[PDB]
């Protein structure tokens, strides 16, 4: 943390910070905790925790009139596979949005397995649109969202009563959630795709749907797009 | 009996449950549109097999679409009793199950953290 | 290093599993499901993982596929199988495609012709590794046909009665006498395959 | 029309047939395309449709006119099975489904226009009671396409 505001405050430059495996310094620090032989909280952890936390995440940000910004992106496994877990519920409150994963995916064999349900960002609305980074990206994004999770609804529907009952948006909904599971959430492990890929990859993915099966998107978006 | 994995056994249970009572009740109106369409090709049909009722051959080609008819309407009614079962389902997936698995979640969570606090009071001490 | 926790009830709330799962590199779970119910020794599906995957599968760059790239393959039919046994437990066998049909009937044959796995026995005391990798290629080889067979347009009863013996076949493919006979089975398996048509 | 009478006479030779029906087959590949009647058919098989002039214009009905009925009226029959069971079944018109059964009414409408023998199968595929049964709708759009079917089925009785 030290280092990264050295990089930031000083030296003026963009600084990326990346923490692995918080729970074992939730559990270094509560040994440190136990070492003033405090009587510990729930489930054996400090009080104080939360101003640990609350020391650790207030180090990302952008200075007023600092070019050089910094920014931290933490990470932390849940305990037991619970997101009842002190330390996600520290981090919840705290840093905006949070990035989870699917066990399922992972245990598909595919590219990494975040969920696109649990997966939000607070800020994702200043990290878009024209000058950032597109105008298509917002939208699809949240096309893309519905077009999972209706397609999801659509894969449980289908389990139940069979594919003869599949209607024109629900098949719509579960070729475009095969498809965007087989492709657009599948990646790689030393795989990077451009942000114009990955909307170009969208637009394509989306392009099985009809040009009314989107109620997400914009007509000036789709009429400057879509060719 | 108060245990975190009971709790977790009773919470997917509860989860579970949710999702087949929206399963169901999917179920509940796909059956009831195709039983109202059933009922509507049933009383067409009872107008039809009612145009002429009371001679050559060929009369094997006419009794046999109103035995089909028949047949659609009496899985209409197999429909209507199955629609009635799933209703049935759909209730006692709201107000019985969920309220019973969602007040023995409270008594248990309530009792896990009387227990927990307990030994912890227990430790300061 | 070869570690067992002994959680009580089977839970994984357990503070020593707790705490030994932010350690180890390989952590292997036995379910209480599939322990009561008198089943070869439990493996939860998606709880089972392991981070040397990616070593392993580097290391098995040299050994090559059948079941190196064949694993993530199974892992997904048997997941998907898992979501798909979720709602048929709230479902029932009664309304479901021929697909659904084909991953049940490959559940049951991932169960009882892989997983499963007798210490009493003599014959079936150990397996090897490529014994294990043959018949997972085989596995796989009829499911793959059976997806083949099912956009072909052939129904799921015909082709289920169509060969018997090829599913006694898939079962008894755990060595048994292994590794001499390997290559021979794995011959007989694929004139199977070629006879099924 | 040359390459039809071809596949219509007989040759003795095995391979002098081979090669005739052969070449017609080639030469209905590119045949079908033109005014391309596959257009239609993508959506037909995907069963789900789009706007397109396919139905609109007389001259590319007229294309695949002759393509309608082959055996049985099989095209004609696949063409009326997605609004049977779109009605059998579904039957839930928002957005896509209406206008697709719409465009579906429409070119129908056409087709039966066209061809006046192909009101005898509507008769025995449910198509009749359905097609009246589209009189009242949620679209007033939809319900003037199926009363045009209707007028249309009522010009030839």
């Amino acid at each position: 943390l030290t280092t990264a505001e050295y990089l930031a405050y000083q030296t003026e430059r963009h600084v990326l910070t990346i923490l692995t495996d918080m729970s074992s310094y939730a559990d270094a620090l509560r040994e440190v905790s136990a070492a003033r032989e405090e009587v510990p909280g729930r489930r054996g952890y400090p009080g104080y925790m939360y101003t640990d936390l609350s020391t650790i995440y207030e180090r990302a940000g952008r200075v007023e009139g600092r070019n050089g910004s910094i920014t931290q992106i933490p990470i932390l496994t849940m305990p037991n596979d619970d997101i009842t877990h002190p330390i996600p519920d520290l981090t919840g409150y705290i840093t905006e949005g949070q990035i989870f994963v699917d066990r399922q995916l992972h245990n598909k064999g595919i590219y990494p397995p975040i969920n696109v349900l649990p997966s939000l960002s607070r800020l994702m609305k200043s990290a878009i649109g024209e000058g950032m980074t597109r105008k298509d990206h917002g939208d699809v994004s949240n096309q893309l969202y519905a077009k999972y999770a209706i397609g999801k609804d659509a894969a449980a529907m289908k389990a139940v009563v069979g594919e003869e009952a599949l209607s024109i948006e629900d098949k719509l909904s579960l070729e475009f959630l095969e498809k965007f599971e087989k492709t657009f959430i599948t990646q790689g492990a030393y795989e990077d795709r451009t942000v114009f890929e990955s909307l170009d990859q969208a637009w394509s993915l989306l392009r099985i749907y009809p040009k009314e099966m989107l109620n997400r998107i914009s007509p000036k978006i789709l009429d400057e797009f879509y060719d | 009996f108060p245990t975190r994995m009971t709790l977790g056994l009773m919470k997917t249970k509860l989860k579970g449950a949710n999702q087949g009572y929206s399963l169901l009740k999917r179920k509940s109106e796909a059956l009831t549109k195709r039983f109202r369409d059933i009922t509507k090709r049933i009383d067409d049909a009872k107008q039809k097999m009612g145009r002429v009722m009371q001679a050559k051959e060929i009369y094997s080609r006419a009794v046999e679409t109103l035995v089909e008819l028949a047949s659609l309407q009496t899985a209409f009614i197999i429909l209507d009793e199955v629609i009635k079962v799933t209703n049935r389902r759909v209730n006692a997936i709201e107000h019985v199950i969920i309220p019973r698995t969602e007040n023995t979640i409270a008594y248990i969570n309530s009792e896990l953290d009387e227990l927990d606090r307990e030994e912890f009071y227990r430790l300061k001490k | 290093i070869v570690a067992a926790v002994s959680p009580a009830g089977g839970d994984f709330s357990d503070p020593v599993t707790t705490a030994t799962l932010g350690i180890t590199q390989v952590f292997w779970g036995l379910d209480k499901k599939l322990a009561q119910r008198k089943h070869f020794p439990s493996i939860n599906t998606s709880v089972s993982y392991s981070k040397y995957t990616n070593v392993l599968n580097k290391f098995y760059d040299s050994n090559y596929p059948e079941f190196p790239v064949l694993r993530d393959r199974m892992k997904e039919i048997l997941s998907n199988a898992e979501e798909l046994e979720q709602v048929v437990q709230l479902v029932g066998k009664s309304a479901l495609s021929d697909s659904d049909k084909i991953t049940l009937d490959v559940a049951t044959l991932i169960k009882e012709d892989f997983l499963q796995q007798n210490g009493y026995s003599t014959y079936d005391a150990f397996c090897p590794i490529w014994k294990t990798f043959d018949m997972m290629r085989a596995f796989i080889s009829y499911h793959d046909e059976a997806q083949k067979a099912v956009a072909n347009g052939a129904n799921w009863s015909k082709l289920a009665d169509s060969t018997g013996d090829v599913k006694h076949a898939v079962s008894s493919s755990k060595f048994f006498e292994p590794s001499r006979g390997e290559k021979e089975v794995h011959g007989e398996f694929e004139k199977l395959l070629s006879t099924m048509q | 029309p040359t390459v039809q009478s071809l596949s219509e006479r007989k040759y003795s030779d095995e391979e002098l047939r081979q090669d005739i029906s052969n070449l017609k087959e080639i030469l209905e590949n590119e045949y079908q395309e033109l005014t391309s009647f596959d257009e239609y058919v993508a959506e037909l098989d995907s069963k789900l449709l789009c706007w397109s002039p396919p139905h609109v214009d007389n001259g590319f009905w007229s294309d695949n006119i002759d393509e309608f009925k082959k055996d049985n009226y099989k095209i004609f029959r696949q063409l009326i099975e997605l609004l049977q069971a779109k009605v059998r079944n579904g039957d839930v018109n928002a957005k896509q489904e209406k206008i697709i059964i719409q465009v579906a009414l429409n070119d129908i409408t056409h087709v039966v226009e066209l061809l006046p023998e192909s009101i005898d199968v509507l008769d025995k595929t449910g198509g009749k009671a359905d097609i009246m049964e589209l009189l009242n709708h949620s679209d007033s759009r939809v319900k003037y396409e199926a009363l045009k079917a209707t007028q249309a089925i009522i010009g030839y009785t």
